[PDB]
């Protein structure tokens, strides 16, 4: 990348790099998820159990991708035959009762739109408009960056994604607005927060169950299968993340309680 | 000696912290070590962490269903001998005699049959140990001479996970869960633990900047 703003952004990443907590990620053990909903999963290293956040941890991750692939990014093509699967960001916008008249919607996506061929370009997020180019009720998101091989982020989280791009994001200024939209695409990436359900509650209803059942078991099978190898193998520890590894056991302690029969 | 008191701590919270239906609604994170199943209790507003030792918690649920299931192997003996007692009701009441490979005839008693093995030998000192053990005692339907309870803990840890092997959660899940069927299970037949609690998870504020506006 030609740019004077993503090489003093990587460089922001570098002189943040704690030494000790990045090679107890390189060299992690997988254990598994304590909690889909306050995101825990636990981790080994060497002789200790770790309780990690990888809310926290995938959002470095996915900022550290987007800097590195910054103007060279896959799509994941958002768009089927089913023209009425599409993405309106009009409609993803309603989700704020705040945004509570039609032009501070069509404020925040007139921002995003003027700045398309850029947001394509750099990013990969790809709009389009279906009817004639002023109708912002009608502006469209048919690709979004491809940062993992392997991982479809959940589009549960768009509606922040268009607000925060709205709102959030300093277009003025060329470093802190590149900064901004990789720390958006960071957020919108991270595996969602799954709330905790009953499943010994009767009051709750049997469709309610396999559902959450089944996104317990999407969440595992992405943080042992696709985050984990990749948090492993490429992952820099800010150390503005110690806060965010906790150790909860060591085998040298365990061991003098757990004895061979 | 002095260091024992961190163990007993840790038993003793099991017993007030953790009830038979507890164990049904833990939910398996992962293996550690190869040795451990870490798992999350979340009830009711508490939630907490157990690590769970992969054998001796398997072999304290195999060693009780020995306890409880099997029939011990007996020698049908030649000439029948008699016993006197007083404690005799507790012999005339009990098919645990049986079960522990003594058949019985019914002051005035009847050995038919004494236990047998091929690695040890059989008294009626054993018999009188069994009349003893029952004085003891909460459920007798389970109660074996230290005999055969030995050979049951033996068993038992031959029959049960090894510590270094590889479980999925399947197996993981039963092994925690078959917990719930016993009595107090924070041992071992050894007197080794099965599972301590690791930690309570109260307050985290976890990272949640992608939801916030
Ligand atoms: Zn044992
Ligand atoms: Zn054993």
């Amino acid at each position: 990348v030609n740019l004077t703003s993503i090489k003093k952004l990587r460089e922001k990443v570098d002189d943040s790099i704690h030494r000790e907590l990045t090679d107890i990620f390189a060299n992690l053990n997988y254990v598994g998820v304590v909690d889909e909903e306050r995101r825990l999963a636990a981790i080994q290293h060497d002789l200790k159990l770790f309780l990690i956040d990888y809310g926290s941890v995938c959002y470095e991750l996915f900022y550290q991708i987007g800097l590195t692939d910054f103007a060279n990014f896959g799509k994941i093509n958002l768009q089927s035959t089913n023209v009425s699967d599409d993405i309106v960001l009009y409609n993803l916008l309603s989700e704020f009762d705040e945004l509570n008249d039609d032009a501070s919607k069509e404020k925040i996506i007139s921002k995003i739109w003027d700045m398309s061929s850029m947001l394509n370009e750099y990013y990969s997020i790809e709009l389009v408009n279906d009817g004639l180019d002023n109708d912002l009720k009608s502006v469209k998101l048919k690709s979004l960056p491809l940062l993992l091989k392997g991982y479809i982020p959940s589009l549960v989280k768009l509606p922040f994604f268009i607000y925060r791009l709205g709102k959030e994001v300093d277009w003025e200024d060329e470093q802190e607005c590149l900064d901004g939209i990789l720390r958006e695409i960071a957020l919108l990436y991270i595996p969602d927060m799954v709330p905790k359900v009953d499943t010994s509650d009767a009051s709750l209803s049997e469709d309610e169950k396999a559902q959450f059942i089944n996104r317990k078991e999407h969440i595992s099978s992405l943080l042992e299968h696709v985050l984990f190898p990749c948090i492993k193998r490429r992952f820099l520890a800010p150390r503005h993340i110690l806060k965010d590894v906790v150790e909860i056991a060591n085998l040298p302690d365990l061991y003098k309680v757990f004895e061979r029969c | 000696k002095d260091e024992l008191e961190d163990f007993e701590q840790g038993e003793k919270y099991l017993t007030l912290t953790v009830s038979k239906n507890d164990f049904k609604k833990m939910e398996v994170v992962g293996q550690f070590n190869l040795g451990f199943i870490i798992v999350t209790r979340k009830v009711d507003n508490k939630y907490d962490l157990f690590i769970v030792d992969q054998h001796a918690s398997d072999e304290k649920y195999n060693f009780e269903t020995l306890q409880a299931v099997t029939v011990f192997k007996s020698q049908k003996l030649i000439i029948p001998q008699p016993v006197e007692l007083s404690e005799l009701v507790v012999l005339d009441n009990l098919p645990v005699f049986e079960k522990n490979g003594f058949k019985l005839k019914i002051s005035r008693v009847k050995l038919l049959s004494l236990p047998t093995s091929k690695q040890t030998l059989f008294d009626l000192g054993d018999f009188n140990e069994l009349i003893h053990l029952i004085k003891e005692d909460l459920r007798r339907d389970n109660i074996r001479c230290s005999k055969i309870r030995s050979m049951f803990a033996m068993r038992a840890c031959r029959s049960s996970i090894m510590i270094g092997k590889p479980l999925n959660k399947k197996t993981m899940t039963r092994v925690v869960h078959n917990l719930s069927e016993l009595d107090k299970p924070w041992n071992c037949p050894h007197g080794r633990p099965t599972m301590r609690h690791l930690m309570e998870l109260r307050d985290w504020s976890s990272f949640s900047k992608d939801y916030e506006i």
